[PDB]
């Protein structure tokens, strides 16, 4: 099955998995909190 | 997209660019979900008053793209397509309802710091996270600069998007974009069709596609709001076609 896809999905090479964060992501998490 | 940022190398790796072979162009936006799957919008592909009906052999896709002007020697990536598979119940004739494709690569992609696959959202998840004033991000081209743009999007409330066009917009759909009096701080065009709409979980920190952009009544329109397939209402057809190859 293809199922939840990739065990490694959406995870960035440059981003998450070097705990580097892009200049608006903050932005994104943010607005959950409001 | 308009009032757009330069993203940054490697920021949406999952990004894919469908071309068109002769005049050799890009047509459309589409998403990496595997090593040989990509997601698009059926409309890129399929609008028959438009004498619009692609095949395979008339596309290709390119991965880890930075620059639309430029080879990038050693990072972007080229595939023929395999196979399309339009959704069965898309409507065209109506309000794009099922707004998706899939494309199955001729062969599979290499992984690197510049491709790699987006999620798909669960259940769980899409309950979580596709909700109004929850901004996501959608990534494409300037409607003017050479790198892939950003634009970071409030999803709008049902009632709203139903008032802000006179399409009959489906619960396959979701609308999202700042409203009026926010002014200019950045949109998804006509143009950016067939690209995704992701959100960062703040769960586990992934990127989750949960639109495919499906039509745009802003940029060089007079109208409000981009409009948005719901990946997660149509992830069993997704996971079928997958399984069933």
């Amino acid at each position: 099955t293809f199922g939840s896809g990739e065990a490694d999905c959406g995870l960035r090479p440059l981003f998450e998995k070097k705990s580097l964060e892009d200049k608006t992501e903050r932005e994104l998490l943010e607005s959950y909190i409001d | 997209t308009v009032e757009g940022s330069d993203a940054e190398i490697g920021m949406s790796p999952w990004q894919v660019m469908l071309f068109r072979k002769s005049p050799q162009e890009l047509l459309c936006g589409a998403s990496l979900i595997s090593d040989r799957w990509v997601l698009t919008a059926a409309h890129c592909l399929l609008y028959p008053p438009w004498d619009k009906n692609f095949t395979e052999n008339d596309l290709l896709v390119r991965i880890g793209k930075h620059s639309r002007t430029r080879y990038e020697r050693n990072i972007e990536k080229i595939s023929m397509l395999e196979k399309i598979y339009i959704h069965p119940r898309y409507n065209w004739r109506e309000n794009l309802d099922r707004d998706i494709a899939l494309m199955k690569l001729k062969k599979p992609v290499a992984f690197s710091d510049y491709i790699h696959p987006v999620c798909l959202p669960d259940r769980e998840t899409a309950a979580s996270l596709l909700q109004a004033g929850y901004k996501g991000r959608v990534t494409g081209w300037g409607n003017q600069p050479s790198v892939l743009q950003v634009v970071n999007l409030p999803i709008v409330e049902r009632p709203v998007c139903k008032d802000s066009t006179r399409i009959r917009i489906t619960d396959n759909m979701f609308c999202a974009g700042y409203k009026p009096d926010e002014g200019k701080r950045g949109d998804a065009c006509e143009g950016d069709s067939g690209g995704p709409f992701v959100m960062k979980s703040p769960f586990n920190n992934r990127w989750y596609q949960m639109g495919i952009v499906s039509w745009g009544e802003g940029c060089d329109r007079d109208g409000k709001y981009g409009f948005y397939t719901h990946v997660f209402r149509l992830k069993k057809w997704i996971q079928k076609v997958i399984d069933q190859f």
